[PDB]
RNA sequence: AACCGAACGCCGGGUUAAGGCGCCCGAUGCCGACGCUCAUCAGACCCCAGAAAAGGUGUUGGUUGAUAUAGACAGCAGGACGGUGGCCAUGGAAGUCGGAAUCCGCUAAGGAGUGUGUAACAACUCACCUGCCGAAUCAACUAGCCCUGAAAAUGGAUGGCG
RNA sequence: CAAGCGUUCAUAGCGACGUCGCUUUUUGAUCCUUCGAUGUCGGCUCUUCCUAUCAUUGUGAAGCAGAAUUCACCAAGCGUUGGAUUGUUCACCCACUAAUAGGGAACGUGAGCUGGGUUUAGACCGUCGUGAGACAGGUUAGUUUUACCCUACUGAUGAUGUG
RNA sequence: UGGGGCGAAGCUACCAUCUGUGGGAUUAUGACUGAACGCCUCUAAGUCAGAAUCCCGCCCAGGCGGAACGAUACGGCAGCGCCGCGGAGCCUCGGUUGGCCUCGGAUAGCCGGUCCCCCGCGGGGUCCGGUGCGGAGUGCCCUUCGUCCUGGGAAACGGGGCGCGGCCGGAGAGGCGGCCGCCCCCUCGCCCGUCACGCACGCCGUUCGUGGGGAACCUGGCGCUAAACCAUUCGUAGACGACC
């Protein structure tokens, strides 16, 4: 069954100014500017609210499986807005029995340098993506802070080091060591 | 129609095009398919890679240099698909293939000619917009081209050039239109007779 | 039915139109990737094989049983007098491959270089390169070489330098030089050209191209061995003492079903005289010819500082079976493909 | 060979069967209807030339039964008790290795218990019942279409091309 | 599907009573092809393919702490040996390793071999036969052709085309 | 090869020695965002990491596949390349105006103009104004197609002489444009008068791309001025052939 219409309005705050080039949404607030293309999903993105109050995504002659996606675009747009207003912060706390996982950021964000996970001589290196500023925390012991505007980029990068730090040929029930994400949040909370 | 054909491969469907080419090759018309990297295929990227790699394993065991020639350039790939739609064992079929001619990128003479597009092989038309695909360019690469990078950098060089011409041609039309208005009372009873039997309205 | 008792194949296929080579100066097939940042250099050269010898070096591989011991390494010595650059040549990239624009060689030329053109020469009138040269001095000496280099600057990408060997200097009976394009892997065309411009006609020795202790790859043609039976060629088993029709064979070529003998079954054929690219050989010593300032310097050859005799690498009675190495050699670790006197890229 | 049509002096025109109609290859170079599916092994025609039980909120239709503005469903908060080491079992089973059973109070609502787990508890959780939200929600079947089951030897066959 | 085992617990690992399939490396049926006879068993050598993965790479499992181990996925990339006995295929043992996985290609391969075993004619014992003689009942001796012809392949000259 | 020691040269042996080299796509798998499914979800649209895999790279062969540039037959008789422009004639055919150009999007594009802003006459930006079953529309545009007379109007410096020199720009396998002096010559598109052209007496391959492609021969100017194979020799190679 094709559903004649499905739609959704995103409520855009007074801080930000989205401006869509056809289908491609660009978002600029305090923090910076983000962009993303929905040159796949195939919907009608209107900016109906004057002053500038609403993104409305339509979908229109759509069967079930594209009706899904109405809401997913609607999300990557909120998720941009939160990114360019507040900005995200994933915290990730290192975990162990014994060998201290020994982290050291090494340009600005960029290189996250890990000696000694489980006594291993090989020093794992991990790049961040562009726009992702890693930094070793304070007010807490074994704990990184990945700051960035883009969720997509910030959470590969969590996951890259969370996955770079995996044990092999053991019980990972027992060997519960490595670095992993403890708290997805924001820089500014409001 | 008459004369030499030039088809711009981009945005077409590999075999859907080739059937149309091959019909007109057999009717004596000279076709020149260009830009075959751009040519694209239904089914998702990998599907057709996996399907190509299946081809590559097909190979005359007792000697392979006899066995099938899995050419790698898109020109060549398409040729193959056209050729399979000709009776190429026979003289008219080989005489046909000779009327075909196929390039990767867009060369001398053929940069410098306006050039056509088969809507009935055209992807936007033939396919549904919610379906997946390969470019024979990227397919050709992952199967053993050496020349995706080169035919990129050359086409970028050609595009920049062609843009100049398009813009100068754009500037002549602006002169045509301004010069119609700058002489519209000694062609104001010819333009009349144009618009009366349809021409120019 | 399966083979009862498994075993590896005999002798690789990735190698196997085992034919007498079509060429003989080892053709270089791939020129290293020119990173446009580091200076201009030539990437190849063209010595020739002399003979071999016992080198004694102190070792420095901490960890090994032979840290800090003497060892003897067998070495070749490749007679490598300086190569003259005659001409340059420009390659443009294309979809269809890598076509070549514009070969330009010098005013002058040589005479050994002439050799590597007209087969029988004493018959010939030696006319090669006689109206080319005429261009290196007139009004069309400014057209087709100046507008040309400007052209090879503009559209071109990769530039090689045709260089002929100095055959005359050698003890070989040969007089016919060994031309080859040697790629210039410099920084940027123009810089990689206003340079070749300058090295036309000009000597080029081994110490420009190469450094002592660089790993290099030797490219040459295998030493010839004629027709060989399967057991010498493909190195197979022998059949037992009993066998009625020949025991230096392969019993079973194929199954009486794939009804062709295959591709990849062992066979009689030309062995040796094959082209081969051997890689990653070390240079132990870059030599120096016995030159004059008063009365020879035979010394400056085999006289290492830890012995200080006055030897030439030439042993007593020459490198058996060509002669005395009278100019710049390179001493290479181990053995290299090909017989004595062989052109070695 | 043997299926289907059709029974063949030799020809022109017309017309058909069984078949077909991107192109090989004659015919759709219908501005053809209405549907269904996307196969990381698609499918693609009586023989005939390949698969099954069985799987499969892959998607699409039914069927039946449910639930609900006295405001559900889903989500986030609070309780989940007492009579009560209830009885059997004791080896511990006070709700809980197991079973007969086996019902009241406070009631709001809490099963003499779904489980975690605990030697047994606790502590936690779940039924039950609340708090917050606003309208559709849920379950079992049954079918359509695809996915899995599904593994073979010179290279590879909806006929090929696609 | 699922009754069980597995201390407990179906399903980590297993799994009865039932039941649905493949596969053609087992033997049968069958008798379609060949009796102007396609060389009839094993061994050697040599290729190549399959996976029905014994090792190794990357992985998901475990009743996985480690160590060690089995279940499974992609996966066929490179591996799978030396011997005593035995005509043997088949076996069993010693030994090494990393493994000592399983298979196909006219039960791969006699103008490749050998001919040990089958299976001629000479012989010997066992039994049966009155006998000639019989016996998957033993045992020793027993001629193993021909390539030059087209093809495949391996090399080698060459070929039309580019004046 | 009477026997046997020792034995250069040459072959030759884990029986001596040397050398074996790198990227990409992703499988399983593991993940990010995140839908269906006001939550959760590796996924429904999007991403990421990922191998003895696969493909490629080094490596080996090198096409009824191309490249560049050399020299081009002195002659004792030769024979040609251009270039131009000349005269006959075998043959092999197909054709019977051209179109001289953006990029791509497709739940979007096209064009104008910028007043304004930034960059290198252009490019990018912002604003407005038009077109968008598209009219600076491949349903498209252009150019003409029986000949010349002469004697009006509309149109007036257009065209030409293989007219002639110089400077451009164009290289992916260019083969083409383009743009500047000077000579001589001509006055053509559209209306109209006005006359004319073998009017072949209803008939077929009519019209051009045509100075086609190719193969044979009659004029001038300028250049040209061999190599290949055999024989010989050598071996770097060997059956002979092949090759240095
Ligand atoms: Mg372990
Ligand atoms: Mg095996
Ligand atoms: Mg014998
Ligand atoms: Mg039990
Ligand atoms: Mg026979
Ligand atoms: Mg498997
Ligand atoms: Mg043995
Ligand atoms: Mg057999
Ligand atoms: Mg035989
Ligand atoms: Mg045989
Ligand atoms: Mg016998
Ligand atoms: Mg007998
Ligand atoms: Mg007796
Ligand atoms: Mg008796
Ligand atoms: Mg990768
Ligand atoms: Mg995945
Ligand atoms: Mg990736």
């Amino acid at each position: 069954m094709k559903t004649i219409l499905s739609n959704q309005t995103v409520d855009i705050p007074e801080n930000v100014d989205i401006t869509l080039k056809g289908r491609t949404v660009i978002v600029k607030g305090p923090r910076g500017t983000l962009r993303r293309d929905f040159n796949h999903i195939n919907v009608e993105l209107s900016l109906l609210g004057k002053k500038k109050k609403r993104l409305r995504v339509d979908k229109w002659w759509g069967n079930r499986k594209e009706l899904a996606t109405v809401r997913t675009i609607c999300s990557h747009v909120q998720n941009m807005i939160k990114g360019v207003t507040l900005g995200f912060r994933y915290k990730m706390r290192s975990v162990y029995a014994h060998f201290p996982i020994n982290v050291v950021i090494q340009e600005n964000g960029s290189l996250v340098e890990i000696r000694n996970f489980l006594g291993e001589k090989y020093i794992r290196r991990v790049r961040m993506r562009p726009g992702v500023a890693c930094s070793v925390s304070q007010a807490q012991k074994d704990e990184l802070i990945l700051e960035g505007n883009d969720i997509e980029l910030v959470s590969n990068s969590a996951a890259l080091i969370q996955q770079a730090t995996t044990v092999k040929n053991k019980d990972i029930r027992k060997f519960l060591d490595g670095i992993y994400v403890s708290e997805k949040g924001t820089v500014q909370q409001a | 129609e008459g004369q030499v054909l030039v088809l711009d491969g981009r945005g077409h469907l590999l075999g859907r095009l080739a059937a149309i080419v091959a019909k007109q090759v057999l009717l004596g018309r000279k076709v020149v398919v260009v830009r075959c990297e751009g040519i694209n295929i239904s089914g998702n990227f990998y599907r057709n890679k996996l399907k190509y790699l299946a081809f590559l394993r097909k190979r005359m065991n007792t000697n392979p240099s006899r066995g099938p020639y899995h050419f790698r350039a898109p020109s060549r790939i398409f040729w193959r698909t056209v050729r399979g739609m000709l009776p190429h064992k026979t003289k008219r079929g080989q005489a046909a293939l000779d009327r075909l001619k196929v390039f990767d990128g867009i060369p001398p003479p053929y940069d410098k000619k306006k050039r056509m597009v088969v809507p009935a092989a055209l992807k936007v038309v033939r396919l549904k917009p919610t379906r997946k695909f390969a470019y024979l360019g990227r397919l050709a690469h992952e199967v053993g081209w050496k020349y995706q990078a080169v035919t990129a950098t050359l086409e970028e060089k050609r595009k920049e050039k062609a843009k100049i011409h398009y813009r100068k041609k754009k500037q002549l039309m602006r002169l045509r239109k301004q010069a119609e208005k700058n002489v519209e009372k000694k062609i104001d009873r010819f333009t009349e007779v144009l618009k009366t039997h349809g021409f120019l309205v | 039915s399966h083979r009862k008792f498994s075993a590896p194949r005999h002798g690789s296929l990735g190698f196997l139109p085992r034919k007498r080579s079509s060429r003989h100066r080892g053709k270089v097939k791939s020129f290293p990737k020119d990173d446009s940042s580091k200076p201009v250099h030539l990437t190849a050269f063209l010595g020739y094989k002399a003979g071999m010898t016992h080198i004694v070096r102190e070792v420095d591989r901490p960890g090994s049983k032979v840290n800090k011991k003497e060892v003897v390494e067998a070495v070749t010595i490749v007679e490598t007098p300086p190569m003259i650059v005659v001409g340059i040549v420009g390659y443009v990239e294309t979809p269809r491959g890598l076509r070549t624009f514009k070969t330009i060689f010098a005013e002058h030329i040589s005479d050994e270089c002439k050799r590597r053109f007209y087969k029988n020469w004493h018959k010939s009138k030696k006319k090669a390169f006689t109206k080319y040269c005429k261009k290196w001095q007139d009004a069309a000496g400014a057209a087709a070489l100046a507008a040309d280099f400007s052209s090879m600057k503009a559209y071109c990408q990769v530039i090689r330098v045709i260089a002929h060997t100095q055959m005359r200097l050698l003890p070989l009976r040969q007089k016919k030089a060994h031309l080859m394009e040697i790629q210039v892997n410099g920084g940027t065309v123009a810089e990689k050209l206003d340079w070749a411009r300058e090295r036309l006609e000009q000597q080029v020795p081994v110490n420009q191209v190469f450094g002592q202790d660089e790993m290099i790859d030797v490219i040459g043609v295998t030493k010839g061995k004629g027709y060989k039976g399967v057991t010498s060629r493909w190195h197979t088993k022998k059949l037992p003492r009993k066998t009625h029709r020949g025991l230096r064979k392969v019993a079973c070529i194929g199954a009486w079903h794939p009804a062709r003998v295959a591709f990849s079954v062992a066979r009689a054929g030309q062995k040796g005289y094959h082209h081969r690219t051997e890689i990653n050989k070390k240079i132990y010593k870059i030599g120096q010819g016995y030159l004059i300032k008063d009365g020879k310097l035979i010394k400056n050859n085999a006289s290492t500082d830890y012995d200080l005799s006055d030897k030439s690498i030439n042993p007593l009675g020459g490198f058996v079976h060509y002669g005395e190495v009278t100019n710049d050699f390179v001493m290479l670790k181990g053995c290299v493909v090909g017989t004595k006197k062989r052109v070695l890229t």
